């Protein structure tokens, strides 16, 4: 029971790259509040997530 | 239904209850039989349903002289105001008492 | 550790089902002096043990520990109950009866909440349902 | 009639139109009235003759219409009334019913947050960071003197405390008689006339 | 393109700018009221001048670490002249001034309140040093009455909530924009706003 | 009184509350011989029973 | 207060002897402000 | 996860042997079980806020030497029903990676109060409930300690409070 | 607290402590 | 049809097993439900929960 109710390669593949997105490139959180954030409305179309990409780019 | 003794006038027993729904009918017969099982008996008897409609009234008393600190009234608790072997004089002050009443 | 604290048999509220607490009755030696605790707690544990309580009718039964306790400092009544179900090692509900006390536009939530959790539990069997403040509803 | 209100009706008509000689005693403006008194001596009457004179519009409304159930709905309309006010320029700005909606900001109740985000709506809008200003006056009518907010009473809000009530000899004798018909209010004065005239 | 201008017209910017050009005319957008003509409450006036000279950059007193408030209450008894006192520092400031109140943040959409505290507060944060006020903020910093689902009561939770989060922003490094609420029924503001970081200085008028 | 069903808990029977007033409250005290005072040493009952903002507040 | 809850709450305690294979333990420390209702028999009538 | 001493503070001199707890029970577990404390998680400050507080519990990791998350209970909730549970989940999975761990969270009467003047739907209800099951057990959180800042403790409800949620309370004196 | 060895542990810390 | 029956008398005395009887006598099952349950926060929902 407990080996076949397990994540299978889908599951597996969307823990790792999920964990790699949303887990060890969301650290960007730390930079993008040293330099600037606004959060909250940093959704949609604020257009200040262009101008912070390219800071980020630029460094 | 259930398993009582058939020697029961369940209408002398039904004259001792005396403006009761039926529902209250049924929860005394199941606590006469927790007073069977406390006497030591299967069956339920005519004592057994007396001794039940005497045991909701010295509940309902013991839950009006307890609530918060109560005293004497309840004894036979092994706690301060209640000693465990109730003691001569005071059971046969009490059955005095009954005894006269 | 058995002692498990699963959500309920539904799951996706939250009835919160405890497995195995980790009491026994050696918790409470007060339970050993109190002539009114032996009848019904033996014949729950011994119902319990035989099986029988799984197809038995389910009951009600009415819990009184005196206000005395200093806040909240191990109330008896969940510790008794507590101990029937580690001794009995069966599964134990717990729910408090002030979060289902709300009036509110003329309407009772807390009754509709209330009939949801004991139609809920209805389906986790055997199980010892703990609701604890009845007064607070039952006024 | 109407007490002695007309003088400062005049008062109010004459600033809004033609200052002149308060211009030339460094008077600014009147900013609000407040017409204290009971329903029935032609209240409303009084700010439709103060329009007429002044040849400004009136908009009819009351404050127990921006009563909504809808949130900020009513603080919306309050700002919609003042920025069409301000379109205008100038007008005459009536709220009918004030003890209905701005009394004791005190909280309680699902009934009164709509209620005093319209009273600050209105607080708001009679004064404020200056964005009228001009020869701007809104007149409130109510049944009691001081029942409303502090704020609302204030007077830089509602300074002209101009209050009506029955008339009196003079002015039973404008709408013997006076001395049968005396002490009640033009309503019922004119129920009276109309039932007289029925009979 | 239409849903979303929709919103941002709905929800954005729903307030007035002060000393900046207009956006249509170029016209500067003064007060005319300067620290002359409020004159009775000499020692505030004092301090509100004190208060812009350090927002303009003075280094008098950065020798000592020395921070400027972040939030300043003005409460009091209604007629004091609380507004005429922040026109006058709107027109000695000379900062770009966005001036609300408390009652424009109320709307039956859920989200408009939040969405317009946060967006005054960016145009803020974005024009620095600015400073903004609310008038009669007891409007949105109301404590919760211990009971009630009233859907104002949400709007104005969320509005809190959104304006707790811009205020604690500003703190952090950030861009030293001053923030001002005038009102008379202080004593019904929560228990969050007098906070250190929050709006620290109530000054009694 | 003390019937089996019919006078369990009822507050109407004025026994059962002599009853838990003797069992549950601390004596009964008399009537005070003092004047300007109700029947006890006590005045008349309520009739109806029931920063610088957090100093306002208060 | 509207405590119509009260009548909800004796029906609700009734529907579980239609049950079966669970028990239920109500708890107070205030047994005389509780409903003699509630005291009625198919209902919290067993106390310990 | 942000970035004067713990001698630095002069303010409290009893429940500096509280929050002693705190910081043994981070360092070395094994001794506070022989202590009888079986587990602590939630660790509830109150008393007035903006003294201490975020210096306290920079004190308590300077001195356990170990990870310190700080979060506030304001962000966790704003207006997004369902959302909040996935969010007090992803924090406590990241907290179970990086853990030994300080997570305080602030301003918990945004989050651990019950029904009333707010709107209480799913949301608060949802948020609560990933809080609970969070904080009780299953994901075991070894070296995972809450410090959450309220002002009202009875505010707190009787969810949060059962013995295995936030059991311990510290109030900061004058 | 109750009756258990971890009170007998910390009597015994403290007599430690004050020997 | 006779339809509908008033059921008065004592509290509970004879209510839900006379109902519960004459369900089982005519070998169908009960829809009981209360007039508070017909209520809800809104207007315009009990009368759709009564329909």
């Amino acid at each position: 029971f407990s080996t076949i109710t397990q994540p299978d390669t889908d599951l597996i593949a969307r823990q790792e790259k999920g964990t790699l997105f949303w887990d060890i490139w969301a650290d960007f959180l730390v930079t993008a509040a040293d330099y600037y954030n606004v959060n909250v409305a940093a959704l949609s179309t604020i257009k200040a997530e262009q101008n912070s990409l390219i800071e980020n780019i630029s460094n | 239904n259930k398993a009582v003794d058939p020697n029961i006038n369940w209408y002398e027993v039904a004259r001792a209850m005396a403006g009761f729904t039926g529902a209250d009918v049924m929860g005394l017969m199941a606590r006469a039989a927790r007073m069977a099982a406390r006497q030591g008996r299967h069956a339920i008897t005519e004592d057994d349903i007396y001794a039940a409609m005497e045991n909701k009234t010295m509940e309902a008393t013991l839950e009006a002289s307890t609530a918060g600190d109560g005293g004497g009234l309840v004894g036979g608790e092994g706690v301060e105001g209640s000693p465990d072997p109730i003691p001569p004089q005071l059971r046969r002050a009490v059955s005095v008492y009954e005894a006269g009443k | 550790n058995q002692f498990i604290t699963y959500q309920s048999w539904h799951s996706h509220g939250d009835l919160f089902i405890d497995y195995h607490p980790p009491k026994t009755f050696s918790h409470i030696p007060a339970l050993k002096y109190n002539s009114i605790l032996q009848q019904p707690i033996g014949s729950l544990v011994c119902q319990i043990y035989s099986g029988l309580f799984n197809k038995q009718i389910s009951k009600n039964i009415l819990l009184v520990n005196p206000k005395t306790t200093s806040n909240n400092l191990v109330d008896y009544n969940v510790l008794l109950i507590q101990a029937l179900a580690g001794e009995t090692e069966m599964k134990i509900i717990t729910d408090n009866a002030q979060r289902y006390a709300l009036v509110n536009r003329g309407f009772a939530i807390g009754i509709k909440l209330l009939r949801e959790v004991f139609d809920a539990i209805a389906l986790n069997t055997p199980c010892i349902f703990l609701l604890e403040d009845i007064h607070a509803i039952g006024e | 009639g109407n007490k002695q209100a007309k003088v400062e009706l005049m008062e109010v008509v004459d600033f809004f139109r033609t200052p002149e000689k308060f211009k030339a005693s460094g008077a600014r403006a009147p900013k609000g009235v407040l017409l204290v008194g009971p329903p029935g001596n032609g209240k409303t009457l009084m700010a439709r003759a103060v329009a007429g004179e002044s040849g400004v519009a009136f908009i009819s409304s009351s404050a127990a219409e921006f009563i909504e159930m809808y949130m900020g709905l009513g603080a919306a309309r309050v700002r919609d009334l003042f920025n069409t006010a301000r379109s205008v320029a100038p007008c005459i700005i009536f709220i009918d019913e004030l003890d209905a909606v701005g009394r004791q900001r005190q909280g309680g109740g699902r009934s009164n947050d709509e209620r005093d985000n319209t009273v600050n709506q209105l607080l708001t809008e009679m004064d404020g960071f200056e964005a009228e200003q001009q020869g701007i006056v809104v007149m409130g009518a109510t049944n009691r003197k001081d029942v409303l907010d502090a704020a609302l009473t204030r007077p830089g809000r509602f300074d002209r405390s101009i209050e009506v009530r029955r008339p009196d000899f003079q002015g039973r004798l404008e709408a013997s008689l006076a001395s049968l018909m005396g002490g009640m209010s033009g309503a019922q004065i004119a129920g009276v006339a109309n039932t007289a005239c029925f009979l | 393109e239409k849903k979303e201008s929709q919103w941002e017209r709905l929800t954005s910017s729903r307030a007035r700018e002060f000393m900046t050009k207009d956006e249509k005319t170029g016209k500067m957008r003064d007060t005319g009221v300067r620290f002359e003509d409020i004159a009775g409450m000499e020692f505030l006036v004092t301090e509100m001048r004190e208060i812009v000279r350090m927002l303009k950059g003075d280094e008098a007193y950065k020798r000592v670490g020395a921070k400027c408030p972040k939030g300043i209450i003005f409460q009091g008894p209604p007629g004091t002249g609380k507004t005429y006192l922040a026109r006058a520092i709107a027109g000695e400031a000379e900062v770009p001034f966005f001036s609300s109140v408390g009652s424009e943040f109320v709307e039956m959409f859920a989200g408009v309140a939040a969405a317009r505290v946060n967006s005054l507060f960016y145009n803020a944060r974005k024009k620095a040093p600015a400073i903004i006020f609310i008038d009669e903020i007891d409007a949105i910093g109301r404590a919760r009455s211990t009971l009630g689902g009233d859907p104002g009561s949400m709007e104005r939770e969320s509005a809190l909530l959104a304006m707790l989060v811009q205020m604690d922003g500003i703190a952090n490094k950030t861009e030293q924009v001053l923030t001002i609420g005038a009102t008379n029924l202080a004593q019904e503001l929560d228990a969050a706003l007098l906070r250190p970081g929050r709006f620290e200085v109530v000054y009694e008028v | 009184y003390k019937k089996p069903f019919k006078g369990d808990y009822s507050l109407a029977i004025p026994t059962n509350l002599y009853v838990t007033d003797l069992f549950l409250k601390l004596p009964t005290q008399s009537i005070s011989n003092l004047t300007n005072v109700e029947n006890h040493n006590l005045s008349i009952k309520n009739k109806i029973q029931h920063f610088s903002v957090l100093l306002l507040k208060e | 207060a509207k405590l119509d809850m009260i009548t909800d709450l004796l029906v609700i305690i009734d529907s579980v002897r239609s049950n079966k294979g669970f028990v239920v333990f109500a708890t107070t420390d205030i047994p005389h402000v509780l409903d003699p209702a509630l005291r009625r028999p198919g209902r919290l009538d067993e106390t310990i | 996860t942000p970035a004067i001493k713990w001698d630095d503070i002069n303010g409290i001199d009893e429940v500096k042997k509280e929050i002693n707890e705190i910081i043994e029970y981070l360092r070395n577990p094994a001794l506070l079980r022989s202590r009888g404390v079986a587990r602590i998680g939630g660790v509830l400050l109150a008393g007035a806020p903006g003294t201490g507080k975020t210096l306290l519990a920079k004190a308590i990791a300077a001195e356990g030497g170990v990870r310190m998350f700080t979060c506030s209970g304001t962000d966790f909730y704003d207006v997004y029903s369902g959302v909040g549970a996935r969010r007090v989940r992803e924090t406590f999975d990241r907290l179970r990676n990086a853990a030994p761990a300080i997570l305080f969270i602030d301003e918990f009467d945004a989050m651990g109060a019950a029904r009333g003047a707010q709107a209480s739907g799913d949301e608060s209800a949802s948020i609560i409930n990933e809080l609970l099951v969070q904080m009780d057990g299953f994901e075991d959180n070894r070296g995972i300690v809450v410090l959450g800042a309220t002002n009202r403790p009875g505010a707190i409800d009787s969810a949060l409070i059962r013995p295995g949620r936030f059991d311990r309370i510290i109030y900061m004196p004058l | 607290k109750s009756l258990n060895f971890a009170l007998i542990s910390h009597s015994k810390k403290l007599k430690e402590l004050n020997v």
